[PDB]
């Protein structure tokens, strides 16, 4: 026959399958070279006892009981697959197979042991997956000269391998999820020939000082390495390290002096109490990152010898204390956020430039920021988001490359905020360091207790994003600068400033009106969906009507901006000033009338209801479950931290309204104490059919429940609209 | 016995489906009073010809915690007049110290339901693999526990898990953004993905490639469909041991947050807090047990959503797969329409049986 390929078994429905294979059928072969199963068991099985001595290529699937028939010396096989359960004890032992090259097992869920390899040599595949009771490899595997696949996954029981591996050539190593390993083997050679190392929740110890020759990989990931505590200096020999979510480590390895090329530093959820003291040899460094570890108090000494590094990036260090002082050209990269411990910044960085990027977030105990900053005349982006710096320091407006600039401070949610003692009785008036700065583009203020605002600001250009949020007592803006893409601005004077400047600036895309006590009503996490406060919309539905009546409405003229206009506000309730309301189906469709261009028509207005998300809801939805039954104890509480999560957010939806194809998107800010508020946003685009807005194939937390839709027309914007619809 | 739970109990009659389902289940219970509460809705659903539980899996805990789990749960199910159901243990997952520290949580209470100590079966997803690959008709999986011997299952034969499976149906949580390849992540957040992150991602991954619809709940949905503490004293007042375990375990964890509220020891809650998600100086619990009107039932909807007749009676699932995708919708706070309808039906099938 010379080729047998067993297809599906619900086709002949007699048994003729199990003929086939039968031991009494297979006698009549007398050659045979190919034998594959790729066919499922449905519900029985005939165990085989023959196995002709012939074979070359074999893959069986549900194989019957243990052990092979003791007759099978095939002396002559390349490519075996066994997908099946309960085939322990493959040989009896000193099997002679010396053509045999792929051996694949997978699934095969009580295998007690491998075969013997004393003989059997140019085996390419060893694949071993899901074996779940094996606690033992036969170093013998070791000792094979040319070896190229070996894949050992989700081995449960996994113990021990091979002390040594003699392979020259080795191409895939995988260790994946065996989380129960003792030791690393140690190689001898230098494996000049290799492409993947996978070493992945497994349960070392330390590694060897033999990796140095996997050095040939110059990368070396480690994740969720629950035991091991030390490692050799030979890791210094790999260009990119990233060590992440070690419980228990303790120390890292002494800078030897033998490798000195390195540059991707990547530490997270490890502790590490200092640095090796030693870092200057490497003297290649390019990114280094350190991400929340509880215990980093000190950091190093002479840190600032690496030749001119390039990102540092130090994030969640609840303890790192200060820093030592610089005594480097080439630093891009300064971020340091929610250090605590914090309490000041080294002067001499004003020496220190060519800097660029430099931010300082939640940073709450750091007030004496540096004032100096002399000849510091190439920072381009400055944040902060902490408190403690009440005033900005001086001679700041002596750099001029400034762009974006960041200013969040942190208040009580409640009836009425209240500033901390009004800033101290701050002299609000002479407030001019930002007033005499120039071509910054995104200015944030938030939280901040003034009363006046430079005169200056005309001065100021190109500043296209402006926010101040929650910036009570506050009279009126002055003058605001000709080309503000996006403003951001409290409820408390919205009305004038939109009809007083959309028609003086040209260029004004997107308005956010925020209110503090739509903020605040919904303080607690069950109000969205619970009940509502009926007068409190009425506070605020008259309030966009208004606004919507106070509109200039010049947009049908030749088209000065690509953009359309956008207005975000709070609200959950259409004003009633749409004639065509949409309840539920969280879709729209308006079947609009025909012959629209009797009068010029102006375009569509359009509104939507949704809601924006804090990117921490989860965490609190979570925790206030678990709270429902609450199954912790005392000690639980004694060293529990609240993860920091940043207080201020910037949410988006996208839209897209089709008759030409027009899609704009939405945003707004959220507040960490007020998870989540439903808001009214409004869009008009200027300009047979039918109208229809979907939201997104995606927004998995966005919907939308309610819409309006009119048609504007001219006649000093009569809007008197032939649709009756509803 | 009230006229309206009847009334809703005979409209479940009239919307039954005309061939019982075979769920797959895994659970770890004695940790809270709600895998039991799941197990008694669902023997009494059995009884009416809605479902039909074959076996169950053990999770959360080392070996002997788990053999534990497993003996308790054979005892229940012995105890509610189901001689049928297969127990069996899980298997091995890596743990922290601080995940074991938390783990290793076991209520003495539950220390005299425990069945005898060798009915217990310790093979794992042997046994349903067998009953997967030679049953006739296709079965549902519902998951309310960690997803360890959930992943294995799926993880091998794949033609075969997709030619004879249903739906899967997960409480849990997903993660806002999309996955490299378009797919769809669990959080890092929900309870039953932190208990094992790999096995979590492995189960969606596996299953939005392999065509399985995927039925997820979050944790609003009790919320939305709280439950009255009469209920409790409903199912108690007969003297059943079952309902007297979950009256004691639910009096006590209560008690126990009203006792640590006090003198402020858990941050970020306060007096106020309890009084408005529990109820709409300082006294005695006796007096504060009657005004709690908002307790909350997790899993038990995951088993109700599960079902497809009951489904469409009170849920709206609402679609979130890309167009070229594996069906997958989630059911949150919004979709569930009749809330009161709910109610009823967690109070009816749980008090009957
Ligand atoms: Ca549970």
């Amino acid at each position: 026959i010379e080729g047998l390929l067993l297809t599906e078994p619900e086709q002949f429905e007699e048994g003729e399958l199990e003929y086939m294979y039968s031991a009494e059928a297979l006698k009549k072969t007398r050659r045979l070279r190919i034998l594959v199963k790729e066919y499922y068991n449905r519900g029985f099985d005939e165990p085989v006892a023959y196995l002709p001595n012939s074979l070359l290529w074999l893959e069986w699937r549900n194989y019957s009981s243990n052990s092979f028939p003791s007759n099978f010396e095939p002396s002559k096989l390349v490519y075996l697959t066994m997908k099946g359960s309960s085939i322990i004890e493959l040989w009896n032992g000193a099997k002679r197979l010396a053509f045999l090259t792929t051996l694949d097992l997978s699934y095969c869920h009580k295998l007690i042991q491998t075969p013997d390899f004393r003989m059997i040599t140019n085996l390419e595949r060893l694949i071993l997956s899901s074996c779940d009771a094996l606690v033992e490899v036969h170093p013998s595997v070791g000792f094979l000269k040319n070896l190229i696949l070996l894949n050992m996954d989700h081995c449960i029981s996994l113990e021990r391998l091979p002390a040594i591996i003699q392979s020259e050539c080795l191409e895939v190593l995988d260790l994946n999820y065996c989380f129960n390993l003792k030791m690393f083997p140690e190689v001898e050679r230098n494996m000049t020939h290799l492409k993947k190392l996978d070493l992945t929740s497994t349960g070392i110890r330390e590694l060897p000082a033999s990796i140095e020759h996997l050095s040939s990989l110059e990368n070396l990931q480690m994740h969720s390495c629950n035991q091991l505590v030390s490692l050799p200096s030979s890791i210094w020999r790999f260009r990119n390290l990233k060590i992440s979510e070690c419980e228990k480590l303790g120390s890292l390895p002494e800078i030897h002096g033998n490798s000195n090329c390195t540059r991707e530093l990547i530490l997270k959820l490890v502790s590490i109490k200092e640095l090796p003291t030693s870092i200057g040899n490497l003297t290649s460094l390019n990114f280094l990152e350190i991400c929340n570890c509880k215990t980093i108090s000190s950091l190093s000494s002479s840190i600032w010898g690496l030749t001119s590094l390039t990102t540092l990036k130090l994030l969640d260090c609840r303890k790192l204390k200060n820093l030592p002082g610089i005594p480097l050209d080439l630093l891009r990269i300064i971020d340091m956020s929610w250090c605590s411990c914090i309490s000041s910044l080294p002067h001499n960085i004003w020496m220190l430039k060519f800097l660029r990027i430099l931010c300082i977030s939640y940073c709450s105990r750091l007030e004496y920021l540096p004032e100096n900053l002399g000849h510091l005349e190439h920072l381009e982006e400055l944040l902060a988001d902490g408190t403690g710096i009440l005033r900005l320091p001086s001679s700041v407006a002596r750099l001029n490359k400034l762009e974006v600039l960041s200013f969040r401070k942190k208040f009580a949610i409640g009836p009425k905020v209240q500033y901390s003692s009004s800033m101290l009785n701050l002299p609000d008036d002479v407030f001019g360091s930002l007033g005499s700065l120039g071509s910054v583009v995104k200015l944030n203020l938030s939280g901040n207790g003034f009363c006046n605002l430079p005169e200056t600001m005309n001065q100021l250009f190109c500043l296209e994003y402006l926010d101040i949020t929650f910036c009570q007592r506050l009279e009126a803006l002055p003058e605001l600068p000709p080309s503000i893409k996006e403003l951001y601005v409290d409820e408390h004077l919205a009305l004038r400033i939109m009809e007083d400047l959309v028609i003086k600036c040209k260029e004004l895309n997107l308005i956010a009106v925020t209110k503090i006590e739509y903020q605040n009503f919904y303080r607690w996490l069950d109000s969205i969906w619970s009940d509502v406060s009926e007068l409190l919309e009425n506070s605020q539905k008259q309030q966009l009507d208004d606004m919507l009546q106070l509109i200039p409405f010049s947009y049908l003229s030749t088209a000065k901006r690509e953009e359309v206009l956008k207005i975000v506000i709070h609200g959950t309730r259409i004003p009633e000033w749409f004639r065509w309301q949409d309840r539920s189906a969280t879709t729209m469709s308006v079947n609009l009338p025909e012959y629209w261009y009797t009068e010029n028509f102006l375009g569509f207005a359009i509104c939507c209801s949704c809601c924006f998300y804090h990117s921490a809801r989860s965490y609190d939805v979570e925790f206030e479950g678990s709270m429902h039954h609450y199954n912790y104890d005392s000690s639980y509480w004694k060293e529990y931290e609240e993860p920091s999560y940043d207080f201020y957010e910037r949410d988006s939806i996208e839209i897209t309204a089709k008759l030409l194809k027009k899609v704009c998107s939405f945003s707004m800010n959220v507040l960490r104490r007020a998870t989540a508020v439903p808001n009214m946003c409004f869009a008009f685009f200027p300009f047979y059919g039918i109208f229809e807005t979907c939201l997104s194939p995606g927004d998995i937390r966005h919907r939308g429940k309610q819409w309006g839709f009119n048609l504007v027309y001219k006649d000093e914007t009569g809007g008197s609209v032939t649709h009756e619809m509803l | 016995l009230t006229p309206t739970e009847t009334a809703v109990l005979r409209e479940l009659r009239l919307h039954r489906p005309p061939l019982p389902l075979d769920t797959l289940l895994f659970t770890d219970p004695n940790k809270d009073p709600d895998d039991v509460v799941t197990y008694t809705i669902a023997k009494q659903l059995q009884a009416e010809g809605f479902l039909r539980l074959t076996d169950v899996v053990v999770t959360l805990g080392d070996a002997d915690m788990r053999s534990q789990r497993a003996q308790l749960a054979k005892g229940v199910f012995d105890r509610l007049a189901l001689p049928e159901v297969r127990v069996a243990r899980g298997q091995d997952y890596p743990m922290t110290s601080t995940q074991a520290r938390e783990h290793s949580k076991f209520l003495a209470e539950g220390a005299a339901l425990r069945a005898a100590p060798d009915a217990v079966h310790t093979d794992g997803v042997r046994a349903m693999r067998e009953r997967l690959a030679t049953s006739p008709h296709k079965l549902g999986m519902v998951v309310i526990a960690g997803m360890t011997d959930a992943s294995a299952l799926l993880a091998e034969a794949g033609d075969l898990v997709r030619e004879k499976l249903a739906s899967i149906t997960i409480m849990g949580g997903i993660d806002p953004a999309r996955d490299a390849d378009g797919l769809v992540q669990p959080d890092t957040r929900a309870y039953n993905n932190a208990t094992d992150i790999h096995a979590a991602r492995a189960l969606y991954r596996r299953a939005q490639q392999l065509g399985i619809p995927l039925r997820i709940l979050s944790k609003e949905a009790a919320y939305r469909a709280a439950v009255p503490p009469a209920f409790y004293e409903g199912i108690a007042r007969n003297g059943h041991p079952v309902g007297e375990y979950l009256r004691d375990v639910q009096k006590n964890a209560l008690k126990g947050l009203w006792e640590g509220i006090q003198a402020n020891l858990i941050p970020g809650l306060d007096t106020a807090w309890f009084f408005r998600t529990f109820v709409a100086g300082a006294m005695s619990f006796d007096a504060i047990w009657p005004q709690v009107t908002k307790l909350n039932l997790y899993d038990p909807l995951t088993l109700l959503a599960a079902l497809p007749g009951a489904a469409r009676l009170l849920f709206q699932p609402t679609p979130m797969h890309r167009e070229g995708a594996s069906p997958v919708e989630h059911v949150g706070h919004a979709e569930v329409v009749r809330p009161e309808k709910a109610r009823l039906l967690l109070s009816a099938l749980a008090k009957a049986a």
